[PDB]
């Protein structure tokens, strides 16, 4: 199922990223 | 002969260079692989035209075996199909790969990289056939994986490869590739492979006049925002000129004011001289007079100097004018691209006078009118002042009792309710930005 | 940064001898079809004078 | 192009039109789903005797559009059509997207288990089955 | 190959009074010869020529839809799904009536998008496309009379099956003017008086404001 279960987990691994470098924008605002 | 060594001395500073340079981007690719970060691919991309032609085959041979150290299948196939050098005494020994690098596998983003430059060699070469195999070559090495971050330079990849065909005249035959990697690329939500992907197969219909055709695939396709500049200006010029052509006018020559906007100032001197006349064309069409500034200009003066000449004549309202003007320039007009709506233009000049006349006056007899149109006739400049009104060029209400022809009335929306809807669009976009440059800040 | 060949770059047409066009900033009006100021009164006046 | 060759009433005339159609969907997709109309209206004729052929095409055309619910429905109402089909890219997402949703489906009873459980069409467990 | 039969052209008022002879055509033929990509040269040399008489047929019939049933291939044909090499109609006496009907509705798109495939003899003229142009062009202005007057030069099939179509089109057209001549009627119309018998500004918008300003404030403070 290359095909598609390798489709699946770059469509919820590119997007998880995007919420991985928000995190730190979230968490740099902060402590400043 | 010195001057054979000081060439030969150059080429190998500009191969030395290229090598340093193309190590870069493969350090680039690395690192956007290992981080999730395409900024250095666009990086790569955006400099890419900038090493299209530093090299030559028997550099490019050695560096491709210097560098697929790895036991690549790519490779393995392409070197048997690529023409046997001659046997030559001089091989350097080119081995920047050494045990861990020289073990893993050359990135297919790399492969990809260096396959496109030899494109672009082989390119400058008009090597045809080659060109087309090794395209179809990368796009079953493509094919074979499904790893976002090779679009980034496969859409360039896809771009060199449609400009190959197109002067083997087949875009019929690109087509099919060009619609099911959109559909792939839409399935998979690639951007830029997308934007390019949409780009040239309305290039294929606007060559080929499908028009029917470009528009459905204008108004169904989907054009994502986030898409490049250049990409985003092509797209405007492409559906400028199928609205332009599809007699709607109003909506063609704001997009077509847009895109020359957003068209890089001083580079494309062809390109923006073909917006530029198309604007002008369509401008003249729409009942306006166009900006002299732009007929002075150095970059696009001569493209031109016909279309100032037929501007001029337009205006002037001059039939024997225009006639003399269409007997001497069709085929530059024919070339460039807008025969047709200046067959409408000969006989919708008309129009441009009714609203001038209607702008300039407020009260003006139908019999005065007709004299200053020249119709010769009260009923034709009745007909002629309610098709002006139909057509919303101009906001006059005809009494047809007292030869009355009313313009608009006093203080007008624009100082009631209007500022405040102006207002809106403008907060709109600057909050945009404002949210966007937040959002943008930085990764880590 | 791109060299954005499109596919055309106009190649100057007519290439000829320039014109020197003119320094000179100029509208649209600049050029028109009349007969001057001076003979323009002159054409006027007469009847009552204007 | 050919939905004015399509507009005939004969049924084994527009069975052989929408045959003739099929081996160019793909890359007229864009004008035919303006001709989407006559597809739904022929696949709603239950009595016509290509609805199998019909509904493969009106599938085909929404994963074309993007409107993927409506493509697997479409695909679901072909049923047999393309369980014999196993490789190729329409086929590959159809079937991506068909397997999602019994995804969803069975994780929807899951948490709501308690009876009145939501009919899984058949051809849905067939596919999967397949799969 | 049913070769001809259909040789009734000389005057069978149904092309071929019953389909038998005229349907009956293609019938099914229509799937036999290849119809979608030196082969049937001869379906071919009938191409849509199988029909062509048929779409010449339904106007020869006041068969209008038709020929919306029937361009698709003459169209394929004369636009060339291939460029073969027989094509005496619609480079001259025909085509130009799909430009009829390219507005004989009312529609312009298309009177203006084909208008690209006559490649260039539009302008070089041939009499058949000249007149079927010539009508926008000397319409487009407003200059309605600019046809009603010799609107009788149609030089090519009778084409009438529309012109009247289109030229009833104006009236309602011209109709429209200043809605809301007294008693004389309009002199490029006036059939009489069947023709008669033819037929925010004070409020401050609050609610609307009120959204577009909330939305302003709830997009200054939002997401840190």
């Amino acid at each position: 199922l290359r095909q598609y279960y390798l489709s699946k987990i770059e469509e919820l691994q590119l997007i998880v990223n995007d919420k991985s470098q928000n995190l730190r924008r979230l968490q740099a605002q902060r402590n400043e | 002969k010195t001057a054979a060594a000081a060439a030969e001395h150059s080429q190998r500073e500009l191969d030395t260079v290229t090598l340093e340079d193309i190590k870069e981007h493969v350090k680039q690719l690395e690192k956007a692989v290992s981080g999730k970060e395409p900024r250095f691919v666009l990086r790569a991309l955006r400099m890419l035209p900038s090493t299209s032609r530093r090299l030559n085959h028997y550099v490019l041979y050695k560096a491709v075996q210097g560098f697929f150290t790895s036991n690549n299948a790519t490779r393995d196939f392409l070197l048997p199909f690529l023409e046997e050098p001659m046997d030559t005494e001089a091989d350097l020994q080119f081995r920047p790969r050494t045990g861990k690098a020289a073990s893993t596998p050359l990135l297919p983003e790399v492969e990809a990289y260096l396959q496109l430059l030899v494109v672009i060699f082989m390119m400058n070469s008009k090597r045809y056939k080659e060109a087309q195999k090794i395209s179809d070559d990368l796009m079953q090495k493509i094919s074979t994986q499904n790893r976002r971050a090779l679009d980034l330079v496969a859409a360039k990849c896809y771009y060199y490869h449609a400009r190959v065909y197109e002067f083997l005249d087949k875009l019929d035959v690109v087509r099919s590739f060009l619609h099911a990697r959109l559909r792939t690329a839409t399935l998979r939500h690639d951007a830029d492979g997308q934007a390019t992907l949409l780009n040239l197969l309305l290039r294929n219909y606007l060559h080929y006049s499908l028009y029917d055709q470009a528009e459905k695939l204008v108004s169904k396709s989907v054009f994502p925002e986030q898409a490049n500049n250049n990409e985003w200006a092509r797209y405007l010029y492409y559906t400028g000129r199928i609205k332009a052509i599809q007699l709607e006018y109003s909506e063609a020559r704001r997009t077509m004011t847009n895109a020359l906007r957003k068209a890089p100032q001083h580079t494309a001197v062809g390109f923006k001289q073909t917006v530029h006349k198309l604007l002008i064309v369509v401008e003249l069409l729409l009942g306006e007079i166009p900006d002299r500034l732009q007929f002075r200009q150095p970059s696009l003066k001569r493209s031109l100097m016909p279309y100032f000449l037929l501007t001029q004549a337009v205006r002037t309202g001059n039939l024997a004018k225009f006639n003399q003007v269409l007997d001497q320039f069709g085929e530059k007009f024919q070339a460039d691209g807008t025969y047709t709506l200046i067959i409408r233009l000969r006989h919708n000049v008309i129009k441009t006078g009714v609203r001038m006349i209607s702008l300039s006056y407020s009260r003006i007899s139908l019999a005065d009118i007709a004299q200053k149109l020249q119709l010769d006739s009260p009923e034709d400049a009745e007909f002629i002042v309610a098709k002006a009104i139909r057509d919303g060029v101009i906001e006059a209400s005809i009494n047809h009792e007292k030869g009355y022809v009313q313009s608009k009335e006093m203080i007008d929306i624009y100082s009631t309710r209007e500022p405040q809807l102006a207002f809106h669009q403008r907060i709109s976009f600057c909050l945009d930005i404002h949210n966007m440059s937040v959002k943008a800040m930085r990764f880590p | 940064d791109d060299e954005f060949e499109e596919f055309p770059a106009e190649d100057w047409a007519g290439l000829d001898e320039d014109e020197d066009a003119h320094v000179w900033e100029d509208n649209w009006d600049d050029d028109n079809v009349e007969d001057d100021f001076s003979n323009q009164l002159r054409a006027e006046l007469e009847k009552h004078g204007y | 192009g050919i939905i004015s060759l399509l507009d005939e009433d004969e049924p084994q005339l527009k069975e052989f039109a929408l045959h003739k159609l099929n081996a160019v969907v793909n890359d007229f997709w864009a004008e035919i789903s303006e001709s989407v109309d006559k597809i739904e209206v022929l696949y709603e004729d239950e009595g016509f005797r290509s609805r199998q052929f019909a509904a493969l095409v009106a599938s085909k055309v929404f994963y074309h559009l993007g409107a993927f619910e409506e493509s697997l429905n479409y695909a679901l109402g072909a049923g047999d059509l393309f369980n014999v089909n196993d490789n190729s890219e329409y086929v590959e997402t159809i079937i991506a997207k068909c397997i999602d949703h019994y995804t969803k489906q069975c994780v929807e009873n899951a948490d709501l288990p308690e009876g009145e459980k939501k009919p899984i069409d058949q051809r849905l467990e067939g596919i999967v089955n397949k799969m | 190959m049913y070769e001809q039969l259909k040789g009734e052209w000389n005057r069978k008022s149904p092309n071929l009074s019953k389909c038998g002879e005229e349907l009956g055509r293609l019938k099914l033929v229509l799937l036999e010869l290849n119809f979608l990509p030196k082969l049937t040269k001869q379906q071919l040399i009938l191409a849509r020529d199988i029909l062509e008489i048929g779409a010449q047929w339904s106007i020869l019939r006041k068969d209008i839809p038709s020929f919306e049933r029937y361009m698709a291939q003459l169209k394929c044909y004369y636009f060339d799904y291939k460029e073969q090499l027989p094509e005496s109609a619609y480079m001259h006496q025909l085509l130009g009536l799909n430009l009829l009907f390219l507005l004989s509705q009312n529609r312009v798109a298309e009177f203006h998008t084909e208008l690209e495939r006559l490649p260039a003899k539009d302008i070089q003229t041939n009499v058949y496309i000249k007149h079927p142009v010539s009508l926008e062009q000397y319409l487009m202005e407003g200059s309605y009379n600019k046809v009603f007057l010799a609107k009788g030069n149609i030089p090519a099939e009778s084409y009438t099956f529309f012109i009247d179509i289109l030229l009833d089109t104006i009236r309602d057209e011209i109709a429209g003017c200043i809605e809301k001549l007294f008693t004389e009627a309009t002199r490029i119309l006036f059939k009489m008086t069947d023709y008669a018998k033819k037929r925010e500004d004070t409020t401050i918008p609050s609610t609307e404001l009120a959204k577009q300003v909330i939305e302003y404030a709830r997009q200054l403070e939002m997401i840190v």
